[PDB]
Formats: C-alpha cells, sequence, structure tokens
C-alpha cells in the first residue's frame, strides 16, 4: 500500500553501471511498472513486469521482481547522461476492485559527462542585435565543477547543461550569467561558484 | 467475489 | 496512444475548462492525476468503464464523465488559482499486463488577473572570438526573457531547418524574481558549432521561441500589446571577423 | 459435501441501440447470490440471496467496480469478435463466460474453470492443470496466442485456486443455514389411464435441494431406462427443485413397476410402487 | 449462427390445491439466442404481474428462465404458457395441467 524508493537521488559517473530500488507493504499486486520523467517533461513507460514474472529486458535496462520480498530493482548498465531523470516505481492491486496504482515518489539520478579533455574557460558573448548586452558562458569544465546562483539579486545564472557534437564525437558542459548590473562583469559572474583554478579568462 | 483483472479476447 | 488536450492553458479565477483525453487502444480504464511539486502524482477521477466514475485522492473542485470508451474529459467548472497544476490523463486494460499508459501533459495556470501574462523577449548572442581561437568551436546563446506564465519551447533553426545536434536548452526556467510567486521567467539555450560553420556568412542561425499565453476570448484593454499565443524569434549571421 | 462457485456472464450486442445489454449472476452450488443487469436502473452488483446482504459498503462497491469492468471489456469483446469472424454490424451476436473454483468436502480446492463461448458454441476454454488453453477454431487462435502472451493463465490460476476458494468458504459459512442443507425430495405416484389397456404412472420428486437426482423406473426388477419419460429437473421458485419420470404400462399391470428415488438428503433411496 | 428452441414447463410451486394461494411456473430452458417472449396466460388472457429469474445458462451454454406469478388455482379457470422464440414459426402455448 505504500511504495518507496531510497536512495531517492542518485549521482553517478557517465559508463558505469546503476541500480535503482523499489519497495511495496503489500505482496499482493498485479503488476510493477518503472518510468523516467524529466523536469517539465510527462512520464516515459521503461518497462512492466507482470507478478508471475521475474524479469523484464529493453536494451541497457532490466529490471527485477521479488514479490515476496516486496522489492524491485532497475538496473542500467553504461548510463549516458542522457539517462538523467526521475525515475518512478509504481504497482497495482490484484484485488480490491478500483485498480488504482501507487506511485513511489521516485528516485532523481544524475548521470555526469565525461569529459575527456576539460579546458575549463569563461567568455563574454554580445547580442547579435546590438553590442550593447551580453551574457557569460563558462563552458568546457569536467564533472567536478558545480554551479552556484548569484549572491546580487537581479543577476541570473542557469545550471550546467551538457551538448553534444556527434558527428564530433564531442560533448561539453556550459552554464550561462547575465544581468543588468553595471558592477556585473565575466570576470566576477561565477564568484560565487567553486571554479577550477586554471580556467581560462581571456581579456 | 468476482475476478478483478479480465482480459479482452 | 493516449491524446490529450491542450498543452497549454491560462485561465483567470473563476473560468470553467475541460481537459480532453482520447485513447485508441480500447483501454477500460481511464484516470487524471495533478503533479505538484512536493506532493507527487495525486489521483484526482478515474473510470473502469462507460457510465462509471469514480474519486481519487483529490476529486474536489473537479468533475469527469465517461459516455463513451475512448473520452474520459476532465472539467474545471470554476478555476481556482490553487489548480494551476500539470495534468496527465492516464489509461490502461483491466486485465491484459495492466500496462500504464500517460498521456503528454497538460500545463494550466490559473490567475486573480491576467494582467500578469507576458510573451517573452528574445536575443542570441554570438560567439566570442577567443573561444573560436581557443577551442575552434563556436557557442550561440540564445536568452528568453520575461515571460509568464512558464509556456514556452525553444527551438533553434539554421538555414531554415531545425537542428538538434549540439543544442541544450535549459531543463526548466529560472525566476527572474526568485522571492516572488508570480515571478516572470527567464530561460536560456545554446547551440555550438565548428568555428568553420560560423565563420562563414552565408550561414543563418534563429532561436524560435513558442509562448502560449492568451486567447481572443481574454480581456485586455491595457495599453501593452496582448499577450497571445506567438513566436518570439532572435536571429544572427555568420561572420569572417 | 463438495461444492462450488461460479459466475456467469452474457453479453448481447444490440444493433440500433446505445449500449449492447449484459448481465451477470454469481452462485453457490444451487444457490443464486448476486446479479448485475447493465439495463437497469441501479447500477450496481445487487442481493439475490439472504446470507449475502450481510456483506458491507466495501464489498459491494468493490463487486460493483468490477461487474461494471467486466461489462466494458465484453462490449470490446463483441466488436472484436466481430471482427474475427468478419461480420456485419447489423446483426446481434452473442458472448458467455463462466468462470469458478470447486471445492471438496474439505472445502479444500479441487479444481478451477474458466470457459467462454460465442454465438452459442465453444470459443475458448482453460484446461484443467489451469495452465494452457484450447482454442475451439481458427478466429480463437489469436485469443489463445494474445492470451499467452500475456500470461492470463497464470493471474487468472492465482485468483481459482485462491481468492475463489477463499471467498466460497466464507459465503458457505455465511450460508450455513441455507448452503449447507439438504432438503428430501417429497414422493408420490399418480396414476392416469391412457387407452383402455394402458396406463400412465408418473413418479414425482418435489421440494428437494441440491437439484442433483436420480429418478428411475423397473419393471419386476429391469431398468426401463429407453421407456422412461423424463423431464429436465426444474426450479419450484421458492429455493427447491423438481422432477418426475414416467412409465406408460399394460392397465392391471402397475404392480409390477417400482421407481427408485436417489437424492443425497435420503438416508436411503426410496422405492415407490403403484398401491391402489 | 446455431438457434436452439426451448424447452418448456409449465406447473405450479406447490401441490395444486383449488382455493388455496401458490405460484404459476413456467420454465423455459436448452433455448438460444436469450431473446425470448413468454406470457402466462388466464382463459386466453395475458396475466398482469409476472416476473422472471435472472438470465443464466446451463453447461452447453443453452440459456434458462423460470417466468412466475402467484395465482389461486379453481376448477374452471384454466392456466397456460405462450411462448416466442426465434426458432418458432408461430408462438407455443403450452396448457397447464396439475392432473399430472
Amino acid at each position: 500500500q505504500e511504495v518507496t524508493q531510497i536512495p531517492a537521488a542518485l549521482s553517478v559517473p557517465e559508463g558505469e553501471n546503476l541500480v535503482l530500488n523499489c519497495s511495496f507493504t503489500d505482496s499482493a499486486i498485479y503488476n510493477l511498472q518503472w518510468f523516467r520523467q524529466d523536469p517539465g517533461k510527462g512520464l516515459t513507460s521503461l518497462l512492466l513486469i507482470q507478478s508471475s514474472q521475474r524479469e523484464q529486458t529493453s536494451g541497457r535496462l532490466n529490471a527485477s521482481l521479488d514479490k515476496s520480498s516486496g522489492r524491485s530493482t532497475l538496473y542500467i548498465a553504461a548510463s549516458q547522461p542522457g539517462d538523467s531523470a526521475t525515475y518512478l516505481c509504481a504497482v497495482r492491486p490484484t484485488s480490491g476492485g478500483s485498480y488504482i496504482p501507487t506511485f513511489g515518489r521516485g528516485t532523481s539520478l544524475i548521470v555526469h559527462p565525461y569529459i575527456q579533455n576539460p579546458d575549463p574557460a569563461v567568455y563574454q558573448l554580445r547580442d547579435s542585435k546590438s553590442s550593447d548586452k551580453s551574457v557569460c558562458l563558462f563552458t568546457d569544465f569536467d564533472s567536478q565543477t558545480n554551479v552556484s546562483q548569484s549572491k546580487d539579486s537581479d543577476v541570473y545564472i542557469t545550471d550546467k547543461c551538457v551538448l553534444d557534437m556527434r558527428s564530433m564525437d564531442f560533448k561539453s558542459n556550459s552554464a550561462v550569467a547575465w544581468s543588468n548590473k553595471s558592477d556585473f562583469a565575466c570576470a566576477n559572474a561565477f564568484n560565487n561558484s567553486i571554479i577550477p583554478e586554471d580556467t581560462f579568462f581571456p581579456s | 467475489s468476482l475476478l478483478m483483472w479480465i482480459t479482452q479476447v | 496512444g493516449v491524446t490529450q488536450t491542450p498543452k497549454f492553458q491560462v485561465l483567470k479565477t473563476g473560468q470553467s475548462m475541460t481537459l480532453q483525453c482520447a485513447q485508441d487502444m480500447n483501454h477500460e480504464y481511464m484516470s487524471w492525476y495533478r503533479q505538484d511539486p512536493g506532493m507527487g502524482l495525486r489521483l484526482i477521477h478515474y473510470s473502469v468503464g462507460a457510465g462509471i466514475t469514480d474519486q481519487g485522492e483529490v476529486p474536489n473542485g473537479y468533475n469527469v464523465s465517461r459516455s463513451t470508451t475512448e473520452d474520459f474529459p476532465l472539467r474545471l467548472l470554476s478555476a481556482a488559482p490553487s489548480q494551476t497544476s500539470v495534468y496527465f490523463c492516464a489509461s490502461s486494460y483491466v486485465g491484459n499486463t495492466g500496462e500504464l499508459f500517460f498521456g503528454e501533459g497538460s500545463r494550466l495556470t490559473v490567475l486573480e488577473d491576467l494582467k500578469n501574462v507576458f510573451p517573452p523577449e528574445v536575443a542570441v548572442f554570438e560567439p566570442s572570438e577567443a573561444e573560436i581561437s581557443h577551442t575552434q568551436k563556436a557557442t550561440l546563446v540564445c536568452l528568453a526573457t520575461g515571460f509568464y506564465p512558464d509556456h514556452v519551447e525553444l527551438s533553434w533553426w539554421v538555414n531554415g531547418k531545425e537542428v538538434h545536434s549540439g543544442v541544450c536548452t535549459d531543463p526548466q526556467p529560472l525566476k527572474e524574481q526568485p522571492a516572488l510567486n508570480d515571478s516572470r521567467y527567464a530561460l536560456s539555450s545554446r547551440l555550438r558549432v565548428s568555428a568553420t560553420f560560423w565563420q562563414d556568412p552565408r550561414n543563418h542561425f534563429r532561436c524560435q521561441v513558442q509562448f502560449y499565453g492568451l486567447s481572443e476570448n481574454d480581456e485586455w484593454t491595457q495599453d501593452r500589446a496582448k499577450p497571445v499565443t506567438q513566436i518570439v524569434s532572435a536571429e544572427a549571421w555568420g561572420r569572417a571577423d | 459435501g463438495s461444492h462450488s462457485m461460479r459466475y456467469f456472464f452474457t453479453s448481447v450486442s444490440r444493433p440500433g441501440r446505445g449500449e449492447p445489454r449484459f448481465i451477470a449472476v454469481g452462485y453457490v452450488d444451487d444457490t443464486q447470490f448476486v446479479r448485475f443487469d447493465s439495463d437497469a436502473a441501479s447500477q450496481r452488483m445487487e442481493p439475490r440471496a439472504p446470507w449475502i446482504e450481510q456483506e458491507g459498503p466495501e464489498y459491494w462497491d468493490g463487486e460493483t467496480r468490477k461487474v461494471k469492468a467486466h461489462s466494458q471489456t465484453h462490449r470490446v469483446d463483441l466488436g472484436t469478435l466481430r471482427g474475427y469472424y468478419n461480420q456485419s454490424e447489423a446483426g446481434s451476436h452473442t458472448v458467455q463466460r463462466m468462470y469458478g473454483c470447486d471445492v471438496g468436502s474439505d472445502w479444500r480446492f479441487l479444481r478451477g474453470y474458466h470457459q467462454y463461448a460465442y454465438d452459442g458454441k465453444d470459443y475458448i476454454a482453460l484446461k484443467e492443470d489451469l495452465r494452457s488453453w484450447t482454442a475451439a477454431d481458427m478466429a480463437a487462435q489469436t485469443t489463445k496466442h494474445k492470451w499467452e502472451a500475456a500470461h492470463v493463465a497464470e493471474q487468472l490460476r492465482a485468483y481459482l485456486e485462491g481468492t475463489c476458494v477463499e471467498w466460497l468458504r466464507r459465503y458457505l459459512e455465511n450460508g450455513k443455514e441455507t448452503l449447507q442443507r439438504t432438503d428430501a425430495p417429497k414422493t408420490h405416484m399418480t396414476h392416469h389411464a391412457v387407452s383402455d389397456h394402458e396406463a400412465t404412472l408418473r413418479c414425482w420428486a418435489l421440494s428437494f435441494y441440491p437439484a442433483e437426482i436420480t429418478l428411475t423406473w423397473q419393471r419386476d426388477g429391469e431398468d426401463q431406462t429407453q421407456d422412461t419419460e423424463l423431464v429436465e429437473t426444474r426450479p419450484a421458485g421458492d429455493g427447491t427443485f423438481q422432477k418426475w419420470a414416467a412409465v406408460v404400462v399394460p392397465s392391471g399391470q402397475e404392480q409390477r413397476y417400482t421407481c427408485h428415488v436417489q437424492h443425497e438428503g435420503l438416508p436411503k433411496p426410496l422405492t415407490l410402487r403403484w398401491e391402489p | 449462427m446455431i438457434q436452439r428452441t426451448p424447452k418448456i414447463q409449465v406447473y405450479s410451486r406447490h401441490p395444486a390445491e383449488n382455493g388455496k394461494s401458490n405460484f404459476l411456473n413456467c420454465y423455459v430452458s436448452g433455448f438460444h439466442p436469450s431473446d425470448i417472449e413468454v406470457d402466462l396466460l388466464k382463459n386466453g388472457e395475458r396475466i398482469e404481474k409476472v416476473e422472471h429469474s435472472d438470465l443464466s445458462f446451463s453447461k452447453d451454454w443453452s440459456f434458462y428462465l423460470l417466468y412466475y406469478t402467484e395465482f389461486t388455482p379453481t376448477e374452471k379457470d384454466e392456466y397456460a404458457c405462450r411462448v416466442n422464440h426465434v426458432t418458432l414459426s408461430q408462438p407455443k402455448i403450452v396448457k397447464w395441467d396439475r392432473d399430472m
């Protein structure tokens, strides 16, 4: 009657095999379903295991069901950045007459991209419509750095985002910062973050 | 008590 | 599969509306959920077949009907701010594998006053010469700012065709005024290309932002242009400079 | 002795009508205890036996939701079958389903069933081992394939061997006075002159329960199986059953015949003989 | 498809005793399809409040129903059951015989 997913959060380097856990208090279930959801997006069904069965596989995803122990395990082999999302586990009752599912609150998973050649740098980009305004781009840093919000109001900083240039088998992280404050400059944009000592600051 | 999960032909 | 509409909707407090959900799999079971931060997915109403509907965990303020096998409409007779949320319709057989199929989701924002609605302003920033020499790559950045509610879809277009390779858009917008419950939003996106591609004056880059706002039947009478559903874009051309 | 619980479902398409007709009934042995009629006003599973009225709101709401689901599933089946047999939408067709379980004298699981018919004939049925299916024709092979792929039998077997027998036990207990009873037949014989040298002897068995019974006529110790007129066992309408068997005999030879009545409500079989 | 004609039995719930309240029954079984018309008659006239059991079926999928109404038998009054079904070119009338 209660579905729990612990750990509720997981951080893993690209390439590692991971394990997500699901637990339910009532073993009388008809099936167990795993889904993934990205922020601002919908729910994508991954695997469905009927209570009479033991496991299901789909590509790099494999899940097991131990109805007697009231648990299910979702395995993701050779994890990729794109696997980053919240994984939800749900079960349906064998009896009762409502058919209503019970959902777990999910496990947030982040698979950090592997940056083969880190080259942290902060660049200034000017508006194509007017070199009047600009933004500061912190890019090419590895998985070790976290991007913090500004300490000033009216200063905006996005979180790290990974982009992929497939034809070049290349990937890179980046975060953007901007503001209309006069004291804001790319030199001090990410002062509230812990950045690599050798970060490139072109003048 | 009725069966709960019925499957379509 | 499951088709639910509309994908985006803005309502004034007290207005009524119906979210549609249709399925062509002959599923007997259909249901509606709302999902909110720190609340998880909460069942509103469900139905095991035509002529039957039952209450879920949070039925108050919503009404449903199951006159047909295919449709399960969710109606808000008198919209309230507490109903601002993301709604999901889910259907399945009452047998077989029992697999649940979710609709794509519908985002609804209910506001006391529609003057709080703003379309986004969009700007494209050109790659720096420093990045170009340092990495032989060129990153363009698009900023969509000052919009409300958070109902936008950002896309990149190179020489008239949409592109996805080399693109990363923030998963969620940020609040320009974090302390306010009705803060406007900003969203950023990056498109990275080779230095050679950016340096060609023949290449055209456009950041497009589809905004979902007011409709004809909404009252405005302001001064500022009515913030209707629209597309706002910003562009840039490659350059040898 | 042994007992059973069975549910029967009938769905009939009604071209030109908004919805097909769906009727479900449940029985414990030869006693009906619940019903649902899709055309009826309440739209709920209804009690049809005094001992089932004890069940609370949770039971009724649950049975109602499950039976409405059954109705919906069968509404879809009607269309599906029309497709398998490539039939017109103009004609009315029938689907019937029956499932349930049997328990022995010890009230432990003995057998489980789940049979389905289309237009009066076998369509698909769960085999005794509760692991495989018997498809009646080519069309049913699609259903067989579909049900094997979705592991229907495995999920169903659990209900037949578990839930079904558990609720049957509960019903037998709650309805003891009704279900765990045997009403021995009240018997008698009537005489009716036929021709001028012939007469009809009719042996009657009335007010008995369960319905199972055996009536046989003998002439000077030998069976008259072939020359015996036997009617189907019929309901009296009060929870008991009736049946009769007759033979036409030569006038003046009535005393040579004997009727034998066998029923579990009788300590020993009864023998009746015409008495002037 | 396959259609089976109904078997018909008209009888009383209890032994007939003129002047004593009873129940007149018309049991129709072994038929298919389920659509069937059953009427209880009193001296050729259709009887008012006649109820019937909930539709069910036998092992061979054929249907059965019990139609019944409370009545008071007499020497004069004659009762019967009138049944019509797709398998019947003409409605079949079966007279009640208590003497049997």
